[PDB]
């Protein structure tokens, strides 16, 4: 989860608005609509149709951003255990109470 | 079951050896219909197996339950 944002969200710079195609409309001055205007024009212009648009830019995978284990280290401090010594003590009994 | 697992391992070794000799063209299941070694499959338990097993098996009841049933008997039979 923490990693998939790399390929999709791309820090809103690495896959979306990547460069030359950021501004293909002209200098808007008639109205102040700047960001929503360009977003609407981009959505409208994306009228092309494609199929089976496969790509394998990943190391050994299709359409994915491989998790850097170094970044995977950032997940250890969030996930939680289930803690109980009562269960540990209780398991003393089922197998012949470890006495008989 | 232990003594017969031993025979299972032995037949596995035999079938692996045969597969190595040939082009590894058959599994154990095919081996058992193409070939048969009846006398080899006759498992005979040697008490070494017993002395192995006896170390591993628990009693079916604890002392807690057994004393209960002992008292029950005492009540009904002891009089």
């Amino acid at each position: 989860l923490k990693s998939v944002h790399r390929w999709l969200s791309a820090a809103d710079q690495s896959e979306v608005v990547p460069g030359n195609d950021n501004i293909e409309y002209f200098s808007i001055n008639e109205h102040g609509r700047r960001e929503e205007n360009r977003l609407r024009l981009k959505t409208l212009l994306q009228q092309d149709v494609v199929h089976e648009t496969k790509t394998s830019t990943s190391a050994a995978s299709e359409l994915t951003a491989v998790v850097t284990i170094n970044d995977l280290l950032e997940a250890c401090q969030e996930t939680k255990p289930s803690i109980s010594t009562s269960e540990l003590v209780k398991l003393r009994g089922i197998y012949d109470r470890f006495q008989k | 079951l232990n003594a017969m697992s031993r025979i299972a391992r032995m037949v596995e070794k035999k079938v692996s050896q045969h597969n190595e000799l040939t082009g590894e063209n058959i599994s154990t299941r095919r081996w058992f219909d193409k070939i048969a070694t009846k006398e080899d499959t006759k498992v005979v338990v040697k008490m070494e197996d017993f002395l192995k097993a006896q170390e591993q098996l628990t009693p079916s009841v604890s002392r807690a339950e057994l004393n209960h049933y002992e008292a029950v008997r005492a009540n009904f039979e002891g009089a």
